[PDB]
């Protein structure tokens, strides 16, 4: 799950912009099938990725860009 | 597993020996030798056809 | 004497950026907000059961100092009191001195129900009720006690309040 | 301070208002007013709001510096200090400083100038927006904050401005407004009792010599307090003093052996005498240098006037409070920047005033 | 004008260099801190530094700016002489010190055959500045790390300054580039590895990090002498530490790894044959890989400062100055009076060709 | 007298650091496995029907 | 050890309503009350290991203590002070799968231990720390009323269980 | 069935006593491969 390898396939996946999102607030380079969005417009994947931790299956993708609540 | 982003501080440390031993190694080399040219500016700047 | 003073002039946290020079305090702002922000130091003043989860948050699943944030063991090197535990009146004087002695800029945290206006304890002889009555408290995070997401929360939010500061444009357009 | 700051728990005032306190005047209780002080992130104002908070009476407080502000509220319980953003330059924000007041302090005032407000512009134009706002905001009682010597006709701009002041009040609110002269008041990091302590003080000959009175700021914010609380105090005007005379030259020197700091005061810059038309040329260059603000020219000029009593004015013995001696005091606010621990007593500083005046 | 603009940058040429060198210093340094971190924090399961700055590279800048614009905390306004000179000296010394180090054969500042000398006294000077930041104060805390600070710093100097002297005994010579040249058949870790072990055991000591950590015990002394200190006094101190520990970890390889020598002379020689030398580029190249040659090398061992951090309890102070007396001296000058005798009964004495 | 080991083996353990190589070499086992740390706020730590928080 | 202080509230209120818990909840007491055993023996060992230096080994036995708060909070709601145990036994029962969790856990806590004892059992520098500090005789002991660990290291075997 | 309850043949054995083999040559082999690296490092500087 450290492994540059698992950060090169999710950069990949990606692409440029919604990968350097991550790299600005999430700090982590992730991809995963997109399960909704909520009334904010926030949306949430799921990772399906073999190799990721425990507790890091699921995560967010805030509307903002230099600021997260 | 080896981490990455653990790795990334040491290149910019191996960076910072390169950084400076790169230009100490060039531009003393390129100073000697070109004031070991000539006994004058304008022979120690410009390079003969011949 | 003649005062021509105008009443439309937006206060300080509404005023839209004109010229230049506003822009360059305002760098020199974000520049300084910035890394106070990533530097986040908090000073270890953990005093009672609000202290166990303020360990937790450095702990390897929250891991708070991959955010910038150290706990220091001293006023001189921390600008953070997090006031985690009950307050008692034995206990009040040394808040206060230890309060002082933190170079400017400084923030204070209340965690937990002790410290915010004393919880459990609001109704004893012994338990001073709300440590806001002793030093300003800039949030006050809600628990009991918090949890490690709680705090981190607070964190977080007090960061964009200290990244909404504009002490150098405050001099050149407040002063 | 005490245990109660009312004499009566209802008091009705000009516009109507019954207010009825509830407790015993401790942190819990409350008064039924509610001020508002501007600047009461000043030197003043933080000790005014304190008291006005400690017994429950409800305080807005308008600022404009963020961090300023927030050691105001330890002094008040939930609720009780509540914070407004303003700027002079705008209207809205004072028009809802004022809004639910019953009481309107202010002590906005500067004996310097800077590059976006000039003393005209604060002296007078300040005060007087916010007695028409406050006017017009039903607000029963206006208590103002002048100089010592307030004189429309001084050559200074300081007293030039805050003379003119006062009318501008009056002119606006009307005449009721009450008004208040204090002389220098020493406390705990005071503007007053720091530059007698700073140590590299340029132009100390030129500077010193002025002789004004010694005046607490506790009692000042006392007096403002029963001020506000009684309704006979409206439209007069109150000098506030004390009884011995000081000249900072005195004090200077006294204040030098209770530091205690032989080569050194020469060496270290303690003494840096000075041609004046070089201190009215530096002082002049750091208006448009320096960033902070440092001993300009006005601040000069009222080295020259030595502190004016308007004996036709009202004093301490009004508000049956007796005046506090800067001869008891003057050591608590200097232990600071101060075997066995010398410590002054009343006689003590009186003996050590007589040592400096000895050649 | 292009003929009075290039005697320009010949007269500035030698300042381009320096700031140069002193860049390349210090980006080790400021990013050294971050290395500390992240290492040991992967070490502990953490992360470690990776929200300031795209994966935390700019952790070090964060840092330095927030100390740096602090409120200076002075026991009275005027006595920024008593906070600032402790540190100023620790600073100035290892700044100094690193003036004899060479990034290649004969790229550096400083050369004359006293240079190991020159690199002791240099050191010894911030052994004064260290003592100096307590021994003005009344903290109680601050004037503890003095006569401890003092004796551990004393204690483990005879040790380090020995460990090089064996080696300027093994190639007769006091040069900095001459020791390295001196390793190009065999590297001093395999004839002198308890003296390498010796060597970084002293280095840790004098440069007061764990487990030799009894000065600035969080535990036991709080911050040590930075218990009083804070904004730029705090910083210049601290970044004198992490000067020390770039510069002992370099030293570590002079002495003992070879310095800038390669890994492989076969690969050195592949890698330099794809450039001419008749042009600048070569000399680059040459000097990105001498320089890299020490910096893996020197990363080794400002990696193994962190390691060792992760890995062993802190020392006690009592039992910390009779172990460098009671052991490593007297094998150390068992070892000085060995390394003679095995050299004379070979007729191997050493000369400076 | 009644120590199993030999002088030189127990000299080249105190010697040469036997347990203390080991423990350096255990910690840098730690280095190549998978942390723990999750990002929050992007991530959340487990929750149960059961939690207790805002009413 | 925030479930062992609920239970001895417990068992002294039990043995004053002449109530005894039935067979589950004495368990499910066990259970937990041994949980907050390992719970306080993390906090306890580790960070007096950090006061002696050892910065590591706290870090990776307070990655344990997450995953037994986790256990805290499934069947009470509350990661620290769960009013779990009561007089009468606890608050409610356990959720579906509980148990197979805390089993998962056991299987590898074993080696979490012995990573543990790798950095300081065997270290020379804990043992220099350590090893003839804070002595205490038997008779000193039981004068002073020092109990649990603090009077078997003394050499009395004595446990309240 | 309507409760948390283990399965009928219970769970596995699970590992609770102490685990640490130890590791590397016996400590003579590493003095001798103390002497001969000292050995052949003195061979190579009395050589050069
Ligand atoms: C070293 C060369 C290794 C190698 O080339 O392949 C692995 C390595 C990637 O490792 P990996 O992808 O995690 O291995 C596949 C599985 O994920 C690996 O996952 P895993 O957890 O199953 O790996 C198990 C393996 C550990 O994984 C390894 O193979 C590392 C072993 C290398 C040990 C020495 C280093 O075994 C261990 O855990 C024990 C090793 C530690 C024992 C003590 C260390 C020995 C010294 O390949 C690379 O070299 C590329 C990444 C290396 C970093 C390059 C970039 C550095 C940062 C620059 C900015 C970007
Ligand atoms: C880089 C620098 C160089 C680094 C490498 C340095 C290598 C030199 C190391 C110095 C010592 C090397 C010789 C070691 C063998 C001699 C010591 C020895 O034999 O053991 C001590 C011996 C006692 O015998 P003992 O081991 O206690 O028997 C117990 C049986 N259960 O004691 C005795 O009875 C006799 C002792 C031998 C007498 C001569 C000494
Ligand atoms: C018993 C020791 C035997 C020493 C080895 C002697 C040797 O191998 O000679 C090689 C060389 C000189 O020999 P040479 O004149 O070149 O003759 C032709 C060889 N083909 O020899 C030399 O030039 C230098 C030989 C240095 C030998 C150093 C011996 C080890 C150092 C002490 C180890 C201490 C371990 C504790
Ligand atoms: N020893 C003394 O202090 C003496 C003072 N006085 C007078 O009393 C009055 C109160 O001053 P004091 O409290 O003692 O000390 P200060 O000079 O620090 O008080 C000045 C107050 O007025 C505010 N102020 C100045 N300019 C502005 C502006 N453009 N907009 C908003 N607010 C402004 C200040 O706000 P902010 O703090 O945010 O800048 C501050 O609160 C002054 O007029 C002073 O001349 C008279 C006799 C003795
Ligand atoms: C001698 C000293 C050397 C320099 C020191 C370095 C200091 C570190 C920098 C701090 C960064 C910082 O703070 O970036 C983040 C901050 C804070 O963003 P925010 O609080 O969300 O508000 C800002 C966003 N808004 C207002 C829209 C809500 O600004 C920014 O988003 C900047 C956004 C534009 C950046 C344009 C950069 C142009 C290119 C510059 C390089 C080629
Ligand atoms: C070396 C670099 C030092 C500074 C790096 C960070 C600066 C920063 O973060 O500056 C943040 C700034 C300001 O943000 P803004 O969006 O203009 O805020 C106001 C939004 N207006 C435009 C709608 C009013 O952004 C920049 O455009 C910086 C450009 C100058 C560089
Ligand atoms: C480097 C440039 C230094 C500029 C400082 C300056 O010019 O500062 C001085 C002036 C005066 O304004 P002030 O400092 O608020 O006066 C208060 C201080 N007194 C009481 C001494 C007067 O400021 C300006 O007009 C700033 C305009 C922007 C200048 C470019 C930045
Ligand atoms: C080192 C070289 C790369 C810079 C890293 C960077 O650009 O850092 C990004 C900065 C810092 O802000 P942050 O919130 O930590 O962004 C990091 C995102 N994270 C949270 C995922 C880690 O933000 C910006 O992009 C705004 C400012 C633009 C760059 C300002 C230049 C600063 C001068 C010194 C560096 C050139
Ligand atoms: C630990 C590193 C020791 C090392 O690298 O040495 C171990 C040995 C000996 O090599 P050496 O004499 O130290 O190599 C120095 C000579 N050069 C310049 C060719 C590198 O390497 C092998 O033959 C494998
Ligand atoms: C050789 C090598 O890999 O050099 C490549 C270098 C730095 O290598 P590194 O792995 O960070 O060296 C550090 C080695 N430690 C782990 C011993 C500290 O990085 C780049 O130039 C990209
Ligand atoms: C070779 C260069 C690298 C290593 C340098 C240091 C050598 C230390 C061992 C010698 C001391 C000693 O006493 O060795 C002997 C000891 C203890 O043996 P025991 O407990 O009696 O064994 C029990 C009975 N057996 C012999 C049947 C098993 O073995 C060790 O603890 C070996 C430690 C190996 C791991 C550490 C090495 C990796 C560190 C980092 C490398 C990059
Ligand atoms: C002849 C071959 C020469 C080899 C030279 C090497 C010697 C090294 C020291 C051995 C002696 C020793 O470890 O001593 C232990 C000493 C003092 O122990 P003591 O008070 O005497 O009690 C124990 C002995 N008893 C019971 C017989 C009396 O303290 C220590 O724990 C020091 C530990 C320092 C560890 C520092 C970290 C290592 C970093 C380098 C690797 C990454
Ligand atoms: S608020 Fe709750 S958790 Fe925090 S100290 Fe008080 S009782 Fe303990």
């Amino acid at each position: 799950s450290s492994s540059i390898q698992r950060t090169l396939r999710n950069l990949w996946k990606n692409g440029f912009k919604k990968s350097f999102k991550q790299l600005q607030g999430y700090n982590d380079i992730k991809s995963g099938r997109l399960v909704g969005t909520d009334s904010f417009g926030n949306k949430f994947y799921e990772v399906d990725d073999p190799v990721e931790i425990h507790m890091r299956t699921r995560f967010v993708e805030y509307t903002g860009f230099w600021r997260q609540d | 597993m080896i981490p990455f982003e653990a790795l990334i501080p040491y290149a910019i440390m191996f960076a910072g020996f390169c950084l400076g031993g790169g230009v100490m190694n060039s531009a003393i080399t390129a100073d000697i030798t070109k004031r070991a040219r000539g006994p004058n500016q304008e022979i120690k700047r410009n390079v003969g056809e011949d | 004497y003649s005062s021509d003073l105008p009443t439309d002039i937006p206060v300080l946290s509404k005023r839209p950026h004109t010229n230049l020079l506003d822009y360059t305090f305002t760098t020199f702002d974000k520049m300084k907000n910035w890394a106070r922000k990533s530097s986040f130091w908090p000073m270890t003043f953990g005093l009672a059961c609000c202290a166990v989860e303020m360990m937790h948050v450095s702990a390897p699943r929250y891991d708070q100092d991959r955010l910038g944030i150290i706990f220091r063991a001293s006023p001189r090197q921390s600008d953070i009191m997090i006031v985690a535990g009950t307050v008692t009146n034995k206990m009040a004087p040394a808040l206060r001195q230890v309060y002082d002695q933190m170079p400017y800029p400084r923030w204070v945290i209340s965690m937990g129900s002790c410290a915010n206006g004393g919880g459990y304890y609001h109704y004893s002889y012994s338990v001073v009720r709300g440590v806001d009555r002793i030093v300003p408290v800039d949030i006050y995070v809600p628990g009991c006690p918090p949890t490690s997401e709680a705090l981190m929360y607070g964190v977080f939010q007090l960061q964009k309040k200290m990244m909404d500061g504009q002490t150098h444009r405050m001099w050149y357009r407040s002063y | 301070v005490s245990t109660f700051p009312l004499k009566s728990d209802i008091n009705i005032t000009k516009s109507g208002k019954t207010l009825l306190s509830v407790g015993q005047g401790g942190r819990s209780s409350r008064t039924g007013f509610t001020a508002t002080v501007f600047g009461g992130t000043g030197f003043l104002g933080r000790v005014v709001v304190s008291k006005l908070a400690k017994h429950g009476t409800n305080v807005v407080v308008p600022f404009r510096n963020d961090r300023a502000r927030r050691q105001l509220k330890v002094n008040g319980d939930l609720g009780v200090v509540n914070f407004v953003e303003f700027d002079i330059r705008n209207l809205k924000s004072i028009e809802d400083s004022v809004k639910y007041s019953d009481i309107v302090i202010n002590l906005i005032g500067t004996e310097h100038f800077s590059k976006n407000f000039s003393i005209e512009d604060v002296n007078i134009g300040a005060a007087e927006r916010i007695a028409k706002a406050a006017k017009e905001a039903g607000v029963s009682r206006l208590i103002h904050v002048s100089s010592y010597n307030a004189n429309p006709s001084s050559s200074s701009d300081f007293y030039a401005t805050k003379g003119i002041g006062e009318q501008v009040v009056r002119d606006n609110f009307g005449p009721d407004a009450t008004i208040v002269r204090p002389a220098p008041m020493y406390f705990r990091n005071s503007p007053f009792l720091n530059e007698l302590l700073q140590i590299k003080a340029l132009g100390g000959n030129v500077i010193f010599k002025k002789e004004v009175y010694p005046v607490h700021a506790l009692q000042v914010g006392e007096a403002i307090e029963r001020i506000a609380f009684d309704d006979a105090t409206a439209g007069q005007t109150y000098e506030l003093f004390g009884k011995e005379r000081y000249s900072k030259k005195e004090l200077r020197e006294m204040i030098k052996h209770i530091i205690h700091i032989g080569y050194y005061p020469y060496s270290a810059g303690f003494y840096l005498p000075a041609p004046e038309p070089f201190l009215y040329a530096f002082a002049l260059i750091r208006q448009y240098i320096s960033s902070q603000p440092r001993f300009n020219v006005d601040q000069l000029k009222r080295s020259h006037i030595n502190q004016e009593i308007d004996q036709s004015a009202k004093t301490f013995t009004d508000l049956g409070m007796v005046p506090d001696e800067l001869s008891e005091y003057l050591y608590r606010y200097v232990k600071p920047h101060i075997q066995n621990r010398t410590v002054y007593s009343k006689e003590d500083i009186e003996k050590l005033r007589d040592y400096v005046n000895t050649p | 004008m292009l003929n009075n603009l290039f005697d320009f940058i010949e007269y500035i040429e030698y300042w381009l260099i320096i700031v140069a060198f002193v860049a390349s210093v210090l980006i080790v340094v400021a990013y050294l801190t971050v290395a500390e971190r992240k290492t040991m924090g992967y070490m502990q399961r953490r992360l470690g530094p990776n929200a300031v700055g795209y994966y935390g590279v700019l952790m070090a800048v964060a840092d330095a700016l927030k100390l740096l614009s602090k409120e200076i905390v002075l026991p009275h306004n005027g006595d920024i002489i008593y906070v600032m000179s402790g540190p100023l000296i620790s600073l100035f010394s290892v700044l100094l010190s690193w003036a004899v180090i060479p990034f290649g054969p004969g790229l550096s500042l400083l050369d004359s055959e006293y240079s190991i000398i020159y690199l002791l006294a240099s050191g010894s000077i911030g052994v004064f500045g260290t003592v100096i930041v307590g021994w003005m104060s009344n903290s109680k805390y601050t004037v503890l790390a003095t006569v401890r600070t003092t004796a551990q710093l004393i204690s483990y100097e005879l040790v380090l300054t020995t460990v090089v002297f064996i080696i300027a005994l093994i190639v007769s010579s006091l040069n900095i580039n001459v020791i390295i040249e001196s390793q190009y058949n065999i590297w001093y870790i395999i004839p002198f590895f308890p003296l390498c072990l010796i060597f970084f055991i002293s280095a840790l000591a004098e440069t007061a990090r764990p487990p030799f950590d009894n000065v600035e015990a969080e535990s036991e002394l709080v911050s040590g002498h930075m218990t009083e200190l804070s904004a730029s006094p705090f910083v210049i101190f601290f970044l004198s530490e992490y000067c020390s520990m770039v510069l002992m970890s370099t030293l570590t390889a002079i002495f003992f790894f070879g310095g800038y020598l390669p890994f492989s002379n076969t690969i050195h020689h592949l890698i330099l044959n794809l450039f001419d030398q008749h042009s600048i580029y070569y000399f680059i190249i040459e000097g990105i890989l001498l320089s890299g040659y020490l910096a893996i090398k020197a990363n080794f061992f400002m990696f193994s400062f962190v390691w060792i951090r992760a890995a062993a309890p802190r020392l006690r102070y009592d039992l910390l100055i009779l172990f460098c007396w009671y052991v490593l001296l007297p094998i150390v000058f068992a070892i000085v009076v060995f390394a003679p005798g095995i050299l004379y009964c070979f007729d191997a004495l050493p000369v400076i060709i | 007298e009644e120590s199993s080991e030999s002088a030189l083996s127990k000299a080249t353990k105190w010697y040469l650091l036997s347990e203390i190589f080991r423990g350096l070499y255990i910690t840098l086992e730690m280095y190549f496995r998978a942390p723990y740390t999750i990002y929050y706020p992007f991530e959340k730590g487990p929750v149960s029907p059961r939690f207790r928080g805002e009413h | 050890s925030m479930m062992t202080n609920e239970q001895v509230f417990s068992l002294a209120v039990e043995k004053l309503l002449n109530l005894e818990v039935p067979e589950r909840g004495q368990y499910i007491r066990t259970l937990f009350g041994e949980i907050t055993r390992v719970l306080n023996h993390l906090m306890s060992v580790l960070s007096h290991a950090m006061d002696v230096g050892a910065l590591t080994p706290f870090l990776w036995g307070f990655e344990e203590r997450e995953k037994l708060m986790e256990f805290y909070e499934r069947v009470s709601g509350a990661r620290l002070h769960s009013a779990y145990v009561r007089p009468g036994g606890v608050s409610q029962d356990l959720p579906a799968g509980l148990l197979d969790d805390i089993y998962m856990w056991a299987t590898q806590f074993g080696d979490r231990l012995d990573e543990t004892e790798e950095l300081l059992t065997d270290s020379r520098i804990w043992k220099q720390r350590t090893i003839g500090i804070g002595e205490v005789t038997a008779e000193d002991a039981l004068n002073y009323g020092l109990s649990g660990v603090m009077l078997r290291g003394s050499g009395v075997p004595f446990d309240i269980r | 069935a309507t409760q948390d309850l283990p399965p009928i043949s219970g769970y596995a054995p699970i590992q609770w006593k102490r685990n640490l083999p130890s590791r590397g040559f016996r400590p003579v082999i590493w003095f001798l491969g103390l002497c001969t690296a000292t050995g052949y490092g003195f061979y190579q500087i009395s050589l050069a």
